[PDB]
């Protein structure tokens, strides 16, 4: 008997990555292609994509083309998807399913994994550097005050208080501004002050100027992944690492940004990479001591960046692979130290990265109706009407809590076990099931599928009860 | 490939005595007009209905379409050597064909309504993406029709079929 | 007879314990009863408890002060043994609930020690009329002694044991006792028992790790004193909890306190003396550095690529003693000191750089190095140095920053003549005089196998010839104290241990 044994699903935190394993026994794993679809609670049918495993060749649903992979081990019988970055959105059931190309149907599916993706603590997770003063426009010398309030204590095990408002003027890389709580960084003038204690911290800028105008932005220090506030945009009312130059690729592509280093030794201080989403204030990614290749990748991308280093060039890089959309961010590339986290930091290399209409058609099917109650022995008509011609329509029964089952394919024709009572009928972009005669045992949710395009497109599904 | 549905109406005459190439049109007759790369190059009044395209030895190739009384037929691309088409590539005994249409989905190929390039257990019968690799590619084992389509798409709703006769 | 030092604990490891020679620390059922004799206090906290048997109380430590018998807030509880609390005070305190307790005085059963004698809440002594209070006095206390004094070996009394060395005049030296006994608590045993490890004091005890270290120099573990620092590996660098840790960190200097073979790689890197941000370790105090200097053997690979410039001398690793590269930085470095500002490499005693290869580079301020012949250094065939660019030979030959003549030509590590790899002459210790104090001299050594011996300091200098030829006073040429036998000593045995334990008046 042919199985797919889904594995690996679970709760993680959102952006986390997440991979599954789906075992094919029963049939020769390569001579079919495996695709992998999600149930969502309270949605239809989504179909991923499908992979090859003879060929290798993978297809994805663009909506997660850039942040999953679609992996397999013919050794193993076992197709491997690795999901990255994972939003709330993911949460739901994954499920596997084999494609017998001669029916152009996915006939043996897999019971499917349960993923949820919600944070387990958003505070542990990241110390809510929430500043109290959000873009303040200050008039020139003036006493500004700016407050922000750590989601914990940011009161390490050391003691110090490991915190910083390091500005970056307009167009310009992260300055460090206050060494510590309220010191002064060398160059930093006295102008700048600031106080706080526990979990709320402020600073002062007795005198602002010109100088002074720029977004001032709070990090953390003694929870373990440093963590950017949100940032108030100040506004009005030698050794030099030089970063790689701008570049744009394309979804799921990478992008290595260069980080030259000169003037210190290069393996003599941690070279942390900060990324400073647009619209969105920075997030450490990772370290790496230039000495030996250590790499400290943070959690949000701890399955997609890659942080190598050639001390003998003096120059760090920094490929992060499987771009995604919301990933268009400028690396700038500090140097980690002593007492004052990011000291000096390089030009900043952007990398903007777009994608395309990517099927947005994705032809869809909509049935109806949604629910329907029918009595035992009442003839049932499900329709499937599709946005465009589909060639073949296959109809899929999904009782609660089991996977869909292949019920008839080729628009007519069912499946091995499937009652003569059942019946699909249709062309081009109107198709009908009917059962002739209901049962109790055929309540479940009925599903409407198109293959004739990739994405594979499914039915919203219905819903029938017995009265 | 032998097939005519899905318009593919052209096919070659394979009962030639001469190394000629003849076509024949699955239209109604009445009168078969015939056009080459879009450009008509003759119409048949009743009588005769295939087209001669001359011997085989003067490697006779194009995108070759009939039409009775009905709308045009699908082309059939005639590639001898003795919209976009698909391109053939010849070096030494290995042939190459590349899908014209190549949207980065598995496409699959068919050789005399015979699916090929699926398995790895042929060593002169290679399919790299929109590529598939014929190595000892034989002339009289080798040639005939051949279409590449989509997984999930049926292979007579290609745009048009390739009919291939090359001597290495 | 068992023996003992939460309520569950104490009661499965105090109930069969017929003696106890910790404390009686009884605090918060009837679980003991037999407790015969105890070299301690007893914390007696609690209404019925037997403590029958109790019969000694050695006050070994006390409470607070004298404070044996620690009670407070049991009127069944008969203590009728308790007869003789040696060396200690009752603090017999806060008997609220003590019946048949006032009657009976509190003052016969301690000796000498009534001073600190405070008690507050013929005559039966505890619960029931049965018992009484036994009085003997008013060397046996509990009443061939029950309980003796200090040691009662079988049955004797005794206040000392058979000594486990007793001298032999025969020997004309004092030797061990072929009857020797240690005193396990207050019974003597020829042989240690309980897996007890003979101490100092020779009360063998089962910890003696402090001040001193286990050794076995015979069937029986035995605990020596600690020469220097004695034994005691801890986790280097890469290895263990520091594993992820990339340089001995401030926050990771301090547990490295007295460790003696750092087991990993120490790899003090800059941004250790500049102290990291990222993982938050403090600023090291460049006089921490001191805390290291107890190292004695760095099995890994050692990357010392800073130390404080106001010192000129590694003299943090001072005591480096081998340089086994189990694992070898960039697999070809065993001793790397790069890119420091130190006078001389100064370490003074590395003598065995076991497996990679040593790179001594960018010390642009060293100059003792280049004279140092690494082949002796080096373990094994494959070690090939590259000191290099250090400071100019030419120009240290022209400063004057060369070894000390007293010095052997293979080198030397630093100026003074303690950094000196072996000497034109002898050498006395750590440092390498010119000659040894043959005649003239303080010391009067005696020189042994190049090297400068110390003379029994019980033995006179002599000035016409050689001191003292060897160690030991035996060796001693002149001793102007007195010399026992053929032997020269401090002085005569008088209260020495004989058959029977007789003092040994041995000559005049």
């Amino acid at each position: 008997q042919v199985q797919l044994v889904q594995s690996g699903g679970g709760v993680v935190q959102p952006g986390r990555s997440l991979r599954l394993s789906c075992k094919a026994s029963g049939y020769t794993f390569t001579r079919y292609t495996m695709h992998w679809v999600r149930q969502a609670p309270g949605k239809g049918l989504e179909w991923i994509g499908y992979i090859n495993p003879s060929r290798g060749y993978t297809n994805y649903n663009q909506k997660v083309k850039d942040r999953f992979t679609i992996s397999r081990d013919n050794s193993k019988n076992t197709a491997f998807l690795q999901m990255d970055s994972l939003r709330p959105e993911d949460t739901g059931v994954y499920f596997c399913a084999r494609y017998y190309d001669d029916h152009y149907s996915l006939d043996y599916w897999g019971q499917g994994t349960p993923v949820t993706v919600s944070s387990a603590g958003g505070g542990g997770s990241d110390i809510v550097m929430t500043q109290s003063p959000l873009s303040l426009p200050v008039t020139p010398g003036e006493p500004a005050s700016i407050s922000c309030r750590s989601s914990q204590n940011i009161v390490h095990n050391n003691g110090i208080t490991y915190l910083e408002w390091y500005l970056q003027k307009p167009g310009q890389s992260p300055q460090l501004l206050i060494y510590k709580v309220s010191d002064r960084f060398s160059g930093v003038p006295d102008r700048f002050s600031g106080s706080g204690s526990g979990t709320d911290f402020t600073l002062k800028i007795s005198r602002v100027e010109a100088e002074d105008v720029g977004v001032y932005y709070c990090f953390q220090g003694s929870h373990i992944p440093p963590t950017f506030g949100q940032g108030t945009k100040v506004e009005i009312k030698q050794v030099q690492l030089v970063q790689s130059g701008a570049e744009v690729k394309k979804p799921g592509a990478s992008v290595k940004v260069s980080c030259k280093a000169s003037g210190y030794t290069f393996t003599s201080y941690w070279m942390h990479w900060v990324r400073q989403a647009p619209g969105q204030g920075l997030e450490w990614m990772g370290n790496i001591w230039p000495g030996s290749g250590g790499t400290n990748y943070a959690e949000k991308f701890k399955n997609r960046v890659t942080m190598t280093r050639d001390t003998s060039i003096s120059t760090a890089y920094m490929e992060l692979s499987r771009l995604r959309s919301d990933d268009t961010a400028v690396y700038y590339c500090a140097r980690s130290g002593g007492p004052y986290f990011f000291d000096y930091w390089g030009q900043g290399t952007l990398v903007t990265v777009s994608s395309a209409g990517g099927g947005g058609s994705d032809i869809q099917m909509t049935q109806s109706p949604s629910s329907l109650s029918a009595s035992v022995g009442d003839r049932v008509t499900i329709t499937c009407s599709a946005s465009s011609s589909v060639s073949y329509m296959n109809w899929y029964q999904q009782t609660p809590g089991k996977a869909p089952k292949r019920w008839i394919y080729d628009t007519s024709k069912l499946a091995s076990g499937v009652p003569s009572r059942f019946s699909g009928s249709g062309s081009g972009t109107d198709y009908t099931f009917t059962i002739s005669s209901l049962q109790p045992e055929d309540i479940a949710t009925y599903y409407c599928q198109q293959w004739s395009s990739n994405p594979f497109t499914f039915g919203q599904g219905t819903k029938l009860q017995i009265t | 490939m032998q097939s005519i549905k899905g318009n593919h109406l052209v096919k070659v005459y394979d009962y030639q005595e001469d190394g000629s190439v003849l076509l024949t049109c699955d239209a109604e007759a009445k009168n078969i007009t015939w056009f080459k790369d879009g450009k008509m190059i003759g119409f048949l009044t009743e009588d005769k209905k295939k087209w001669n395209l001359g011997s085989n030895a003067k490697d006779p190739r194009g995108m070759y379409q009939c039409k009775g009384s009905q709308n045009k037929s699908k082309p059939l691309q005639v590639y001898y050597r003795m919209q976009t088409p698909y391109k053939v590539s010849i070096s030494g005994t290995t042939v190459i064909l590349t899908c014209p249409q190549y949207p980065g989905s598995e496409i699959l190929w068919q050789h005399n309504d015979k699916n090929i390039g699926g398995d790895e257990d042929d060593k002169n019968i290679g399919s790299d993406e929109d590529h598939l690799s014929l190595k000892e590619f034989s002339e009289l084992e080798q040639s005939g029709y051949y279409v590449c389509y989509p997984r999930g798409s049926k292979p007579e709703d290609a745009n048009f079929y390739l009919y291939l006769r090359a001597r290495v | 007879k068992k023996v003992c030092q939460h309520f569950l604990s104490l009661q499965r490891m105090f109930n069969n314990c017929e003696v106890v020679l910790g404390n009686l620390e009884i605090t918060y059922l009837s679980f003991l009863k037999t407790i015969q004799e105890v070299a301690g206090y007893v914390l007696i906290a609690l209404e019925r408890i037997p403590l029958e048997n109790l019969q000694i109380i050695r006050g070994n430590m006390y409470y607070e002060n004298s404070y044996a018998l620690a009670v407070l807030s049991l009127k069944e509880l008969p203590m009728r043994n308790l007869q003789e609390i040696l060396h200690g005070a009752v603090r017999f305190s806060n008997n609220p609930a003590l019946c048949n307790v006032e009657s009976i005085q509190w003052r016969d059963i301690v000796s000498s020690d009534f001073l600190s004698n405070m008690s507050m809440d013929g005559s039966c002594w505890g619960a029931g009329e049965e018992n009484c209070q036994k009085l003997t006095k008013i060397q046996c206390a509990a009443g061939d002694c029950l309980v003796c004094r200090k040691f009662r070996d079988e049955a004797t009394c005794k206040d000392t044991c058979p000594p486990l060395m007793l001298y032999n005049p025969t020997t004309y030296q004092m030797d061990v006792n072929p009857e020797g006994k240690y005193s396990f608590g207050a019974t003597c045993v020829k042989k240690c028992p309980r897996n007890y490890v003979v101490t100092d004091h020779g009360s063998c005890v089962r910890a003696c790790g402090a001040d001193s270290y286990e050794m076995e120099e015979d069937g029986v573990r035995k605990c020596k004193k600690c020469e220097g620092p004695c034994r005691k590996v801890c986790n280097g660098i890469g290895i263990g909890e520091f594993k992820d840790s990339l340089s001995i960190n401030a926050t990771n200097i301090k547990h490295f306190k007295n460790c003696t073979s750092i087991s990993g790689d120490l790899h003090i890197l800059p941004v250790a003396f500049r102290g990291d941000s990222f993982t938050h370790t403090p600023p090291l105090d460049p006089q921490e550095l001191d805390i290291l200097k107890t190292v004695k053997e760095i099995t890994g690979f050692l990357l010392i690529q800073a130390w404080p410039e106001n010192r000129t001398d590694l003299h943090a690793f001072e005591n480096l003693e081998i340089i086994r590269g189990r694992t070898k930085q960039h697999g070809q470095f065993s001793l790397a000191v790069v890119s420091l500002n130190i006078t001389s490499l100064g370490l003074r005693s590395l003598k065995e750089i076991s497996d990679g290869d040593v790179i001594i580079s960018g010390n642009k301020n060293l100059c003792y190095a280049n004279t140092i012949n690494w082949k002796k250094l080096f373990g094994t065939s494959g070690q090939k140095t590259k000191i290099i660019s250090n400071r100019g030979e030419n120009s240290c030959k022209a400063t004057g920053q060369v070894c000390h003549a007293l010095c052997s030509p293979e080198g030397c590590w630093g100026p003074e003549p303690r950094d000196c790899v072996s000497c034109r002459n002898v050498s006395r210790g750590r440092e390498c005089v010119d000659k040894c104090n043959l005649l003239e001299g303080e010391p009067r050594e005696f020189v042994e196998n190049s090297e400068c011996i110390q003379c029994h300091p019980e033995c006179l200098p002599q000035a016409m010839n050689i001191t003292c030829t060897g160690r030991g006073p035996d060796n001693c040429i002149q001793c102007a104290h007195y010399i026992d036998g053929p032997h020269c000593v401090k002085t005569c045995p008088a209260g020495v241990m004989g058959e029977n334990n007789t003092l040994v008046w041995k000559y005049a």
